[PDB]
């Protein structure tokens, strides 16, 4: 039983760290969508330009 | 290997990986590739041209074109003419790769010419000094002494096999002249293994002074494992020992791993990890369908976790104890998920 | 960089080995990895910022439409506004999470020291032979309750007595 | 010692007490028992090796305590309990089939076997 | 198959024969029924001895044909130690034991034989494949010689033509 408990002690704090980190990364990844629109616009521009 | 089994495709893949090296400022890594289209229809070369434009490989490419309709004297002199261009790069100390495709039809053109000059036929109704011709061409691919400049010309002639008959006069001659052969195995091609090669019938006698040191370490094992997979193949074609079955799994995962849909080249720093995993048989657990998925995922994992490791592997060029240490940990973690 | 995130992630995967209630928790982690790799391949894929109207307008004889799209890119320089907006929702999650975390942590810390104490109590007190049956009744009136009901029932065999205190009987 | 064996599986090739049903009724064998041959009647068998008890249903056979105290039990196939009501119903069908005369005798053995099984 | 070989040597001696067994691996149902027919049809208890022949699979690379004698009820009767295998008059053990060991011995014999047979089949068919390989190679050399000869006559033809 002591063995089981000791796992839980260390877990309880450390899990809270990953919880925060994971959602934080996702938030940054949102901003990457604005990046995507810059990327997109350029790709399209080169294509139209190529046709000319 | 066998006729148009994407013979040109195997060659073209090298050129595409060479686009990466070419970008590199080291001018020995600037291999100015030359494809020598000998008796190839303008449509076929059109496909090649567009593929080259698509992978932006046009900007070091040279395509000496002797097309299917074009005269047999032009076809005859076409690799020779091409070779002189190659000498210019080589002599300038640069490196370059010339791919003669296909000397078998080059042979036919010389035959046509010789017969038209009433110059006698010889064995397999090919001229006897066809040997002399081929040897002349192939002696222009050479790694020049440093007094004569570091540079070189590298060549990879493509020979089209009439049902895998390497006994044929033009194949026998070339095999002796060249050092190495790659013998693409058509059964494997038909059995949908692309690239299709039997490495029982591929050899290189330019060895590990042409192999990356890192890649050498993790591929002595690879050669041996696949050899066993082949030999112990027939022990599966029967209810037989667990030991054979262990070999077979390890072999099957490896066999699956060396597949690769054509026109996707790979960086050596990503060749090495995939081979490391397979060598360590950590893909044995990974079911065949998930093998494909694993590769790219492992690579992306390596980039997220430590693209420093990839870069480090690249720059050291040798897998240090520290790199194998970090790698063993990393492979396990990815494999676990 | 990403490696800080990932070091906790795989650590949590091997901790999840020790405790598994996960259903879609790993799928959420998988998702966070997915988008992290997606932005990275996005950001590595990233096109040139603007039209190379240095070379390719001076290539073109059909000018002033390279200048049109040059000006259109610079017009559309707002390519899309902020996608940082989470600062309420990230906190909502963090509060609930923190609550759960602290509650659990405090409970298990209590239990750990309690277990140390429990181990010590069995170790420093334990009768080996002598022990009055009255001391057991004193430790459990459950004893007398069971005895009185069993006598009332007319079961003078106790279930399980036989199966670990084998019969000694004349028969 | 027991040497319960079948041309199918080797069951219990010391097995302290074995209780057997023989044409001599029921016979029990314990440690050193006198060396006999007994034709085993189709049976519900208990095999005990120490205190643990395992419950064979046995197709009849031969039993032979050998003088080296090896109880060679030879039977075609044999615990029975995992196999176990539709077999009793189809056995009633076989009993009605005993109207049809060797076939009657076969069906009768089937009825005997159901009764023997049904007891456990 | 064994029917055919013996049937040639003595056909009168074949009195009862059994077919439709070989397909399956040995099974009690078969042994029991064959035994039952052997008792009823041939009244084999009155035959001075029984002998059964089978193939003892000496090694999984060999088979030595072997035989053993099925002890009849008279043998059981007249065996001296049988009182140290005490049994009553009632439920006469020879009359059950004969029949019981008729099947048990036969089934075991059958198992040994079939095990040798399938083992031999693997071995033989492997050796057949090897023998076939040798023949492949022998006809290959002939093919190559013949192919070469065609070339020679063709070359002569070209030269003969060119000379004119």
């Amino acid at each position: 039983r002591i063995d089981s408990v000791s796992q839980l002690q260390n877990v309880a704090e450390t899990t809270k760290v990953l919880f925060d980190v994971s959602k934080e990364t996702v938030e940054l990844e949102s901003e990457a969508f604005e990046l995507k629109q810059k990327v997109e616009l350029a790709h399209e521009a080169k294509a139209v330009l190529d046709s000319w | 290997g066998d006729r148009q089994t994407g013979k040109t495709a195997v060659a073209l893949d090298t050129i595409l990986n060479q686009k990466r090296w070419n970008n590199g400022s080291d001018e020995s890594k600037k291999l100015y590739c030359v494809y020598v289209a000998v008796g190839q229809k303008r449509s076929t070369v059109a496909q090649l041209v567009q593929t080259l434009e698509q992978h932006d490989a046009m900007k070091y490419s040279i395509i000496v074109a002797a097309t299917a309709s074009e005269a047999a004297p032009l076809q005859y002199l076409a690799p020779f003419t091409a070779a002189s261009i190659g000498e210019w790069f080589r002599d300038n100390g640069k490196h370059a790769l010339i791919v003669y495709d296909d000397l078998s039809k080059q042979a036919v053109a010389y035959r046509q010419l010789s017969l038209l000059l009433r110059r006698p036929p010889g064995r397999e109704a090919y001229p006897g000094d066809v040997f002399y011709l081929h040897s002349r061409l192939l002696e222009r691919a050479a790694k020049l002494s440093e007094k004569e400049g570091s540079g070189s010309l590298t060549a990879l002639p493509v020979i089209e096999t009439q049902g895998g008959d390497v006994s044929a006069y033009i194949p026998t001659n070339v095999i002796s002249i060249t050092d190495g052969q790659i013998f693409l195995e058509a059964e494997l091609f038909y059995k949908g293994i692309r690239p299709a090669i039997n490495v029982g019938l591929s050899v290189s006698r330019v060895g590990s002074a042409a192999q990356v040191k890192a890649l050498k370490q993790v591929a002595g094992s690879l050669k041996l494992f696949l050899a066993q997979y082949r030999e112990v193949a027939a022990f599966a074609q029967s209810d037989l020992d667990a030991s054979t079955k262990q070999t077979l799994v390890r072999g099957e995962r490896l066999t699956q791993l060396l597949k690769q849909n054509q026109y996707s080249p790979l960086a050596t720093e990503e060749q090495v990890p995939l081979i490391y995993a397979g060598v360590n048989g950590h893909l044995d657990g990974i079911e065949l369908s998930r093998i494909g998925e694993f590769e790219s995922s492992f690579l992306s994992y390596l980039k997220s976790n430590h693209n420093e490791l990839l870069t480090e592997i690249r720059e050291k060029g040798e897998l240090s104890k520290e790199l194998l240490a970090s790698l063993k940990s990393a492979t396990e973690s990815f494999v676990a998920t | 960089a990403k490696s800080a995130a990932n070091k906790l992630d795989w650590a949590k995967v091997i901790s999840s080995l020790r405790i598994t209630g996960s259903t879609a928790t790993q799928l959420s982690s998988f998702k966070k990895r997915n988008d992290e790799a997606r932005r990275q391949l996005l950001e590595l894929q990233s096109q040139p910022t603007e039209v190379d109207f240095s070379h390719y307008r001076s290539v073109l004889k059909n000018t002033s439409v390279i200048d049109k799209i040059e000006s259109y890119v610079k017009q559309y320089k707002p390519v899309k506004i902020d996608a940082s907006k989470q600062l309420q929702v990230i906190e909502s999650f963090e509060k609930h999470a923190m609550t759960n975390a602290k509650e659990t942590e405090s409970l298990v810390s209590k239990e750990l020291k309690d277990l140390q104490s429990t181990l010590d109590n069995i170790q420093s007190a334990r009768p080996f032979d002598e022990l009055t049956v009255d001391d057991l009744t004193k430790i459990k009136p459950e004893i007398d309750a069971k005895v009185e009901e069993m006598v009332k029932k007319g079961k003078w065999d106790v279930p399980g007595y036989k199966d670990r205190f084998g019969n000694l009987n004349v028969m | 010692k027991l040497q319960f064996a079948l041309p199918h599986e080797t069951l219990y090739s010391e097995v302290t007490q074995v209780n057997l049903p023989a044409k001599s009724g029921r016979i029990g064998v314990l440690a050193n028992h006198v060396p006999t041959v007994e034709q085993l009647l189709p049976g519900v068998v208990e095999v005990m090796e120490g205190s643990n008890s395992k419950k064979f249903f046995i197709s009849g056979g031969f039993a032979t305590v050998q003088p080296d105290s090896q109880l060679c039990v030879t039977a075609i196939e044999a615990p029975l309990e995992s196999f176990s009501e539709n077999i009793k119903n189809l056995l009633a069908e076989a009993k009605k089939n005993v109207s049809s005369s060797r076939e009657a005798a076969e069906a009768a053995i089937q009825v005997e076997v159901l009764e023997n099984l049904q007891s456990v | 198959k064994i029917k055919m070989q013996l049937l040639r040597t003595h056909p009168n001696n074949i009195k009862l024969s059994i077919n439709g067994i070989g397909k399956d691996a040995p099974t009690f149902q078969e042994s029991a029924l064959i035994a039952d027919k052997l008792l009823s049809v041939m009244k084999a208890g009155t035959y001075p001895k029984i002998s059964i022949f089978y193939n003892d699979p000496v090694s999984s690379l060999s088979f030595e044909p072997s035989e053993k004698p099925i002890f009849n009820a008279k043998t059981i009767e007249q065996s001296p130690s049988f009182g140290k295998f005490e049994i009553d008059t009632d439920a006469n053990v020879p009359r059950d034991l004969f029949e019981y060991t008729l099947a048990n011995q036969m089934l075991t014999a059958m198992a040994q034989g079939y095990a040798a047979e399938i083992s031999a089949r693997r071995n033989a068919m492997d050796n057949a494949s090897k023998n076939a390989g040798d023949m492949i190679n022998r006809y290959s050399i002939l093919y190559n010689r013949t192919r070469q000869a065609v070339i020679t006559n063709e070359l002569v033809d070209i030269i003969t033509g060119a000379s004119s």
